[PDB]
């Protein structure tokens, strides 16, 4: 029971610490250029995707093989607590 | 010799019925549908084929127990007692005996009466349950077996499900499935991991030994 | 490490084939409890110093039948009692009442209900009782 | 003999929509090979002992197949409103409601279980043999539907008014300064949010209301009776 | 001296390690081989020690020249044979020259007639049945 | 003949357990359907073909192994051991060998192991290879997948799904490229070779 | 760098298959070890000077039986004893223990139990000694 | 001078090797060739090795006159047969006179009579068989 309680527990703080990085280097990004947009006046709505593109795709590139070595040290743990 | 047909119509579904009812098959078949469903594929890898690699392995198993039944072979009832205690003994090992015992109890009230004695867990020392009490507990024993190593096997998938979900809502691509995405990258972690040298690895190793 | 004075049996939920198996040593020979009189159970300090006249008490209290035939102790429940009915074609009662007296399987409290020189009677009693009176009654005809 | 057949088919009607219903025993994880071998099994194990007999006892079947699965139905609807409030189901205006439900039946499964599942199904035949005109008892069969989601909205209470909070407070951000496009920036966040907040009592009060909500057989009296 | 301190043994550990101070070997079945028994056991008088533990635990024993086998109680098994043309106190000679009389479980029947009552161990009766039947068929 | 038309009809149920189980029909039919959810389709061109072209396929590999057991075969124990040692020199190369080792205990050419302990380590071992070759072809699609969807993304139309412009340029991207006659070649050259 | 220069065999967890053909050459005969009799296992410092009565005390405190038919020794344990009852018609008890004696299968240590000038007796050992008795009794029948 | 180094060697590899110090070939079978040996031997007394390793791995070997035959020893069989025109002393007589006489394992039965026991390996097992009873038809 307690290896179901911590397995479950894992699974929602890898959820929430694999998806951190990449959605707050998608926030600053997303409220500096309306800061910008503050400043000069631009009723452009769809232009911070082109930052935000760029920057979730920049941010995936470096951590490209981390998220790899997160996923198999975790995949062969549950496995290990399924069988033995 | 078609006289003996008659009988051979019910030997023939009587051997698959206790492969799929009584034998090892069942625990077999439910993990290597569950990794199929985990994955997130419908018809591949074609269950035709689990259904023969799950009997290869529990006939693997399976060997040296029902050769006992074999090098033996009212009144023959007692005679087919002593050819059945190998595997009475190996139901005994792997059914649950929380559930023996409601099987055991349910079965003296279905046939004394309701003033009968209840039996409890201390008969368990010398006093054997029958093969009608076994044969249904260990079905449920290795279902709930079964869906215990499903759970943890479908885990780490649900870990890149909630991420590719999160980043595609990141990027303004909420009209955008992310089956799409997820499907090949849900596929590194079983081949990366190499699972399929690991679950059969694994599920022999609980119902025998090596060296 | 078990201290009392005496000597006796204490009994604490125990299921009647554990317990007669404790009356199997003052009682000479084995005793062989059936499946459906091993359901029951007893509690109780006991002491044995005659066990054939316990046996006979406790077996009319808890309700049982039992039958000795020289090498052993069987015990059965009320309820497996039996009947049957024979006929003897060319030997009588009376001759077959001078093998079991003289075999020494006479039982004084099942006996065989007939008249006394004629070929048919009426036993009944425990199933170790009446399947070997049958057998030994269809086994004299066919040899006489 | 040869009338046991119509026996093990009488068990087969009853036994079968519990089946069909409960999440650990569906087509899902129970292949066409092995599955009409456990319901005879089941159904020899649990007898006490005309075509409409067999449509009787599959109504109280069904009715035994929707109490059995009454707490993961609580589990995957608090599911689907944890995954609707953080985005992802909009495109037909889950992934997230599967897990909840797939760890609701572990931990079911775990202490007691199929004890407590086939102690209902033996209870059911003390009350509700065939031949007797059993009956699902209409009266509070109507109540059904609100019970479920009315345990699903208490739930999932915490989660949804502190997404709404974000959504007040982030509305609240773009009267300042409408050039934002606050729409967009609320949805990479409520989705970390949600994941946040639903961690602090995933542990402690989850796997308890699995065993409150579970059905038992001491309530079978008020949901069955019988016409004879 | 001698002995064997048990700890938790199952019947068949105990009666092999017996079975030096009984010259024969010992075939404990697998019905009597579920009971357990421990203690500071002193095999020095180990004819007794057998016959008081039979009775104390419940159990039927037999020893044809060769080898003892241990039952449990519930193992034994009875049978009523009719001899056509051979007395009983002419095969009762046969197991005393031979050496499978038993005093414990004797032939119960008539002396001068073709049927008896036998019961004891299974190897006892279908030993004493086959040499029966096998007595009628050379006659 | 009523003794041999249960020994016909019994063969013709064991082959369905052979063919989809010991050949090399487990890796064709995976990939034929990984390249079809690839695309994006579901009942594009149905289930029967794709075991059709793959069985064709199969016995290219198969014809050669077969006709040495039909010209080579209680005299019948050691009868069948050497019809199938052209089956059985075949399993060993397409195997793992610390695979088989670990059924035969639970060198090797002084004695080839045993016919039924490398059978389930050959299925494993082309369920997984077929794995393996099925994420590569994913790939190429993913990215006309995503394109797409970030270019429409790039005008103000978050409300179009791009599943009805996607599946025209998946499709010439398979034909441009020669994509079904591609993959049957590199099938067949991983078996025999030209 | 091997130890003391006394002589013996040091089994560390042995099976006794590999502890037998150990002692298969100080006895002059080869050993065949039963299916059943090679799991159990032994450990210790052994020494073999005159191996027939080691081989003696250790069927009796492992649990075995043994039997040397001349070319080989046979070690079954005595789970396996098997006996049979087989009646000789055209031939003596007498006149089949000279066989015995002058052929060498003759065996002390588990005889023929029966009346000496008669058909019937009764035979119990190994089950190579069983097989061989009731199918050298039975061919000598046919023979006389 | 000769000799063998054995590394790992497989048991049908090794005694390959022997089959030139000695004459004849040597057939191993698939039982005894799952056995291994390492080690320096030196081959200039052959049939005295053979004899001497043949006891210490644990095998039986039969030489007929144009090979030998090397077997383990867990398929040693045993047969019974009965002559009716004939006794072991001519049938004696025959192996003698022929060279298929093996004095390791020789025939136990009484002298001039038609039964005897044969026990030793399943290639010379198989011949006496076949050979004994081969000459009742044809006497």
């Amino acid at each position: 029971m307690d290896d179901l309680v911590f397995a479950g527990n894992k699974a929602l703080y890898l959820v929430l610490i694999l998806s951190g990085w990449p959605t707050i280097v998608a926030t600053i990004i997303g409220l500096l250029v309306g800061l910008f947009q503050t400043v000069t006046q631009l009723q452009e709505q769809t232009l911070p995707f082109g930052i935000k593109l760029l920057g979730v795709c920049l941010c995936l590139f470096l951590l490209s093989g981390w998220y790899g070595e997160v996923l198999l040290s975790y995949g062969r743990q549950v496995i290990f607590l399924a069988l033995a | 010799n078609d006289i003996s047909l008659i009988a051979l119509l019910a030997f023939s579904t009587l051997l698959p019925f206790i492969i799929a009812s009584g034998t090892c098959f069942v625990k077999f078949s439910i993990v290597f549908v569950m990794v199929r469903n985990a994955l997130g594929l419908q018809q591949i890898p074609s269950n035709m084929t689990l259904n023969g690699v799950a009997l290869l392995l529990s006939m693997f198993v399976m060997w040296p127990i029902m050769h006992d039944a074999y090098v033996y072979f009212s009144s023959l009832s007692k005679h087919v007692d002593e050819g059945l205690d190998g595997y009475r003994d190996y139901l005994i090992k792997y059914s649950d005996r929380e559930l023996v015992q409601f099987f055991e109890n349910a079965q003296l009230k279905r046939q004394y009466g309701e003033e009968t004695e209840t039996v409890k867990r201390d008969k368990d020392e010398i006093e054997k349950p029958s093969i009608f009490a076994l044969l249904p507990a260990y079905a449920l024993s290795e279902i709930k077996s079964a869906f215990k190593i499903g759970f943890y096997l479908y885990l780490p998938f649900v870990v890149v499900d909630l991420v590719v979900s999160s980043v595609l809502l990141a990027l303004g691509m909420m009209m955008m499935s992310p089956v799409t995405i997820s499907t090949p990258i849900k596929l590194v972690l079983f081949v990366a991991l190499d699972g399929w040298t690991l679950l059969s690895k694994g599920l022999i190793l609980q119902y025998m030994d090596i060296a | 490490k078990i201290p009392v004075t005496g000597s006796g049996f204490v009994a604490k939920d125990d299921s009647l084939r554990t317990f007669f198996d404790a009356m199997a040593l003052q009682l000479k020979e084995p005793v062989i409890v059936s499946k459906m009189a091993a359901r029951k159970k007893i509690t109780g300090n006991f002491e044995f110093h005659d066990p054939n006249a316990l046996l006979e008490k406790l077996s009319l209290q808890l309700g049982l039948i039992w039958y000795f035939d020289g090498q052993a102790i069987y015990i059965y429940d009320a309820s497996e009692m039996r009947n049957a009915v024979v006929s003897l074609r060319n030997v009588s009662l009376n001759e077959f009442n001078n093998f079991l007296k003289r075999s020494g399987l006479y039982n004084k409290n099942y006996p065989l209900r007939g008249d006394n020189r004629k070929g048919t009677f009426y036993v009944s009693g425990p199933p170790v009782y009446v399947d070997m009176v049958v057998n030994a009654a269809t086994m004299m005809d066919k040899q006489n | 003999i040869h009338h046991l057949v119509a026996s093990a088919a009488l068990g087969f009607a009853r036994v079968a929509p519990i089946f069909f219903f409960l999440p650990f025993l569906n087509s899902g994880v129970l292949s066409g090979a092995p599955r009409n071998a456990i319901i005879i099994l089941v159904a020899l194990g649990v007898w006490p002992h005309m075509i409409p007999l067999v449509l009787q006892e599959a109504a109280v079947g069904v009715m035994l197949g929707c109490l059995l699965s009454w707490p993961f139905w609580v589990m995957h609807a608090l599911g689907c409103i944890i995954d609707n409030q953080r985005g992802a189901t909009l495109s037909s205006s889950s992934e997230m409601a599967n897990f909840l439900n797939m760890f609701a039946a572990v931990v079911y499964l775990q202490n007691g279980g199929l004890v407590t599942m086939v102690d209902v199904l033996n209870k059911s035949y003390q009350l509700c043999d065939p031949m007797n005109e059993c009956t699902p008892s209409l009266p509070p069969l109507l109540t059904f539907i609100n019970q479920v989601a009315q345990n699903a909205l208490v739930l999932a209470s915490p989660v949804v008014l502190v997404l709404l909070l974000s959504e007040v407070f982030l509305g609240l951000l773009s009267r300042f300064a409408p050039q934002m496009n606050a729409f967009a920036i609320s949805l990479t966040v409520k989705s970390g949010i949600a994941v946040l907040i639903m961690l602090l009592y995933f542990s402690p009060v989850l796997p308890d209301n699995v065993l409150r909500l579970s059905f038992q057989a001491t309530g079978l009296s008020s949901w069955f009776y019988e016409r004879g």
